[PDB]
């Protein structure tokens, strides 16, 4: 059942790959000790054409041009939700392809709009959610959201709280501090998701 | 400059860094510039052609990451450097497909001391409007979140805050230059006037005056003010005339007048929340001294205490404090008192 | 003069103690900040007394703050450039470059003639992408048989159009104005296609400038807004969008006789928006006339009330399709943005209100709207809600 | 990596002068090459 492994088999390649490119010595000493392996899975698995392509061994930026154009340049909520379900829907395949979205859909996170906000707000979580490196460049489109008068727009920054805040971890402080001040003094109750990010912020840093 | 231009991906920002100093053996330093000069070009016109395929020029994207610091060495004003370099921020601005000019925009106003430095930024968006649109709503409005956000300290902030000043009084100032512009600093600035009304309260002093002045000179929107707002911006321009009379006197007190007095001008239910505000600050049990207004024990015992109690007790909670004191020149509450009534007429 | 003439005679300079002295420098100082003309406070501060009173670095301090509140500040226009004749190339690229950043139509004539002059003909409509023409104009545009002046009108028409984006009306009027009386030299169709986009320009400008503060137009704009709405010339390109703001604009200022009267039937037939037009003027008219009133807000209703409905359920958000209506509610939704009179917003928000709550929010005018509604499964009520939410956040920013 | 892609680029650079296309393959052998020696023929 190799099928149901193809995402698992692209990455294990892919990092089969950088072993040999960074440390060479060393992935070709791991490969002769386990040779006989992957010769026999090389030939009952010969549809595994990277294996086989490592064996011999032994572009996307173009393709998101008028997606990103027709965001930047779309102004009716149909336009908007149209492009956003397009990037949804490939991004699972290609989850990668989010990371050049990044600035276009910051924007579209504080859309007084509902669905697209929601769509928008997922995009962007799960984009750092692969990258958490490009988590702290969402940190004023997110405080902006938490801080906003549309009361709306904060809701949602409140549900999305718990996983942002997961994912930044050094803005977390400043980040709940905003979420408890808005809980304060604007009448929502933020207590809920509040002490779960902490939770899980406390059980991590210092439990 | 073909190969400089398509090939470089990861080491272009030092690369470009390297041939600038080297263009800062004379012939070698002229081959340098020519260099530059045809790279500004050949990128100049790799980035307007054909227009629909789109161009990919990976120099421009390597150098994309490297937006902030090719805003501060522009900043900087090394001669002949900067104008390389402010022509490849603003191709490279048009470049990008999200079209990060106003974040370059927003690093040039929040980094610039003197007005040569936000000429800068105006030659800036004067050549990027020609080709792109709406970049100062977005450059605000980005620079603004910054602010708010943990990032972009307050001496940025300041300094992000009077250069906003500076332009929105220079585009006032009716020459021939705001005419030619087309900028409407004041609508963008107008448009983000609950953005701009907390600063007002901001711990900082400096950042807090920059609002203050600001907000004295930016117009309000076109429409009108929501009450939301109009009372958000009576209620910080009245806590910022109070704290800065304290603070410097009634000298440092005239961009807060001028904010209450247009907000007053602006309606009558403006006025009278301008009124009401301003007078119950006034006569608060806090500003009231501004104008004049008025306002171990259990060892000690032992070492007082002859084996009998002779007073029953103590009356009450003991001996009554040291009273309340005060002392304030009357000179300084005699023109704090000038300063109110003035603004209130 | 007075004020400083009275402190004079009875301050008694040096017959006085410290007290009196800075009482009166006291008083000076915070008269002189009171001011708020800078040649007020300067020649308060020329007075003798003034200076006699106040130390020398004291008084340096408090003009040059009263010279700082409001200071004179001088800033560089125009973009930067570096001009090196090095070669012929280079020379090519500074005129495209000058090319793209002017916006003056003589030295856009003057570049693009020194240029097909320099090189063969070179295509250079084409050397900046980010000049955008509607391709039913591009399809016209580029058909032109001479080079230069194909290049010429296309530059002129993409730079007058970004720059009435841009809000830069000036140069927009002066660059349409030369496109035009170059066109008319040698096409009537170019001509018509210039005239329209001149009266789309001169809208703007007026809903821009002379908008938003009550002046009514010249009397002039709104003759040629009717003569465009009924010209019907058959063999000419044209954009929706002009009618649309033309019609917006007919309704903005009032003009409800001309749209429920004197309007053609085929113009009706054939354009949505007018007639959509006709049945907002005939609907806000006749508000105190009860029968009227009942009808043609039924009428409206059933126009409305077809848009939001769909065929098949199915989200009509999803599609932007398939809606039964003359108009796609995103196009509808559009067409009301470029509203901005209060009656009418306040018809339209009475209606949605209305059909919001037919599947409880209270409008003013709810009770005109006819009740009971056929196919009332047709209506999705989802796009009705996000409807009447971005209507209601669009009038709240016309009138907080 | 080392001796291999230095005799190649010997090779088309020899060609290049004797012209005063090998140039074309030899470029694309060095850019297959470069996968397991790319800073090998970088240093070269």
């Amino acid at each position: 059942s190799s099928r149901h492994l193809a995402a698992f088999i692209n990455k294990f390649v892919q990092f089969i790959h950088k072993y040999i490119t960074y440390n060479a010595p060393a992935a070709i000493s791991f490969l002769q000790k386990h040779a006989d392996p992957l010769h026999d899975l090389s030939f009952d698995n010969s549809d595994l054409v990277m294996l086989k392509s490592l064996l011999a061994g032994l572009l996307t930026a173009a393709e998101m041009a008028p997606y990103m154009k027709r965001l930047s340049r779309g102004q009716t909520v149909e336009d908007l939700l149209e492009v956003l379900s397009d990037i949804d829907e490939m991004s699972r395949r290609r989850p990668e392809i989010l990371s050049f979205f990044s600035t276009n859909l910051q924007r579209l996170m504080s859309s007084a709009e509902e669905c697209c906000r929601n769509l928008a707000f997922s995009l962007a979580l799960r984009s750092m959610q692969n990258s958490p490196s490009i988590a702290a460049a969402f940190l004023p489109t997110f405080m902006y959201c938490l801080g906003s008068q549309d009361f709306e727009v904060v809701q949602t920054a409140l549900r999305n709280l718990p996983e942002y805040a997961l994912l930044c971890q050094e803005h977390a402080a400043v980040l709940l501090h905003r979420a408890f001040l808005v809980g304060m003094y604007g009448q929502m109750d933020p207590s809920a998701q509040i002490s779960e990010a902490l939770r899980i912020l406390h059980m991590e840093a210092v439990m | 400059v073909h190969l400089v231009s398509q090939a470089s991906g990861a080491g272009a920002y030092r690369l470009l860094q390297f041939l600038v100093d080297t263009a800062m053996p004379d012939t070698v330093r002229e081959a340098c510039d020519r260099l530059i000069q045809l790279l500004l070009l050949h990128l100049q016109k790799l980035v307007h052609h054909r227009g629909p395929p789109p161009r990919l020029v990976p120099f421009l994207d390597a150098l994309k990451n490297h937006v902030g610091e090719l805003c501060g060495e522009t900043l900087r004003l090394e001669r002949k450097r900067f104008l390389w370099q402010h022509q490849l921020l603003g191709l490279l601005s048009v470049y990008t497909r999200p079209s990060c000019g106003p974040e370059a925009l927003g690093h040039l106003l929040s980094r610039a001391r003197s007005p040569e430095e936000l000429s800068l930024a105006t030659q800036l968006y004067a050549g990027l409007v020609v080709s792109l649109s709406g970049l100062l709503p977005l450059a605000f409005r980005s620079c603004l979140a910054r602010v708010h956000a943990g990032t972009l300290q307050p001496p940025f902030t300041a300094r992000f805050l009077r250069n906003l000043a500076l332009l929105v009084g220079w585009e006032q100032q009716g020459g021939e230059g705001p005419a030619a512009l087309g900028a409407h600093f004041g609508e963008s600035a107008s448009a983000h006037l609950s953005d701009l009304a907390p600063l007002l309260l901001h711990p900082e002093e400096e950042v807090a005056e920059a609002a203050a002045s600001l907000l004295a000179i930016c117009p309000f929107p076109s429409e009108a003010l929501s009450p939301s707002q109009l009372l958000g911006l009576v209620r910080a321009g009245v806590h910022r005339f109070f704290a800065s009379l304290r603070l410097h006197g009634p000298p440092g007190v005239a961009s807060a007048c001028q904010l209450l007095t247009r907000l007053s001008q602006t309606s009558p239910a403006g006025l009278k929340a301008v009124l009401q505000l301003l007078v119950e600050g006034a006569l608060h049990r806090g500003n009231t001294e501004l104008f004049g207004g008025q306002v171990a024990s259990l060892l000690d015992t032992n070492r007082r205490h002859i084996w009998s109690v002779f007073h029953a007790g103590v009356i009450g909670r003991g001996l009554k404090p040291p009273k309340f004191v005060q002392s304030r020149n009357q000179q300084e509450v005699i023109y704090n008192t000038q300063s109110l009534l003035s603004l209130l007429v | 003069d007075f004020l400083l003439e009275v402190c004079s005679r009875s301050v008694n300079l040096e017959k006085a103690s410290e007290s009196l002295k800075g009482n009166m420098a006291a008083f000076l100082k915070n008269v002189c900040l009171g001011l708020e003309d800078l040649q007020y406070v300067f020649m308060i501060s020329s007075h003798e007394l003034f200076i006699t009173l106040l130390k020398d670095e004291e008084r340096k301090l408090l003009v040059d703050q009263m010279r700082k509140r409001s200071p004179r500040v001088n800033l560089c226009i125009k973009p930067v450039t570096s001009f090196y004749p090095a070669s012929a190339s280079v020379n090519i690229g500074q005129l495209e470059h000058q090319l793209i950043l002017s916006v003056d139509p003589w030295r856009i004539r003057q570049i693009l003639i020194e240029l097909h002059g320099m090189t063969s003909e070179r295509q250079f409509w084409t050397v900046s992408n980010k000049w955008e023409v509607p391709s039913v104009y591009s399809g016209v545009i580029l058909g032109i048989k001479d080079n230069l002046t194909r290049d010429l009108v296309y530059i002129l028409m993409a730079k007058g159009l970004h720059c009435s984006t841009v809000k830069d009306f000036s140069h927009a009027k002066q660059l349409f104005a030369a496109c035009l009386e170059l066109v008319t030299e040698f096409s009537p169709k170019l001509r018509q296609v210039m005239l329209n986009e001149m009266l789309l320009l001169d809208i703007h400008t007026h809903e821009a400038g002379t908008g938003q503060a009550g002046e009514r137009p010249p009397s002039d704009l709104i003759s040629r807004v009717r003569g465009y709405l009924e010209m019907r010339l058959p063999d000419i390109p044209l954009r929706q969008v002009i009618a649309e703001e033309c019609v917006a604009f007919m309704l903005n200022w009032r003009e409800n006789e001309y749209l429920t009267l004197q309007v053609p039937a085929f113009l009706l037939q054939s354009n949505p928006y007018v007639k959509l037009g006709q049945l907002l003027a005939a609907t806000c008219k006749e508000l105190p006339g009860p029968k009227e009133s009942r009808r043609t807000a039924k009428d409206l209703w059933e126009v409305v009330v077809q848009i939001c409905s769909v065929s098949s359920r199915v989200s009509l958000i999803k599609q932007r399709e398939s809606t039964l209506g003359i108009m796609y509610r995103s196009e509808l939704l559009s067409f009301i943005k470029k509203l901005r009179e209060p009656l009418v917003l306040t018809i339209i928000l009475s209606l949605f209100v209305k059909l919001h709550n037919v599947r409880d929010i209270t409008a003013e005018h709810i009770s005109i709207w006819p009740s009971s509604i056929p196919n009332l499964q047709s209506v999705d009520f989802e796009a009705v809600a996000i409807t009447v939410k971005e209507l209601v956040r669009y009038t709240l920013s016309i009138n907080p | 990596p080392g001796t291999i892609i230095s005799r190649v680029l010997s090779c088309g650079l020899k060609d290049f002068c004797v012209h005063g296309k090998i140039a074309s393959v030899v470029g694309i052998l060095g850019h297959l090459a470069s996968r397991h020696g790319d800073s090998i023929r970088r240093e070269l």
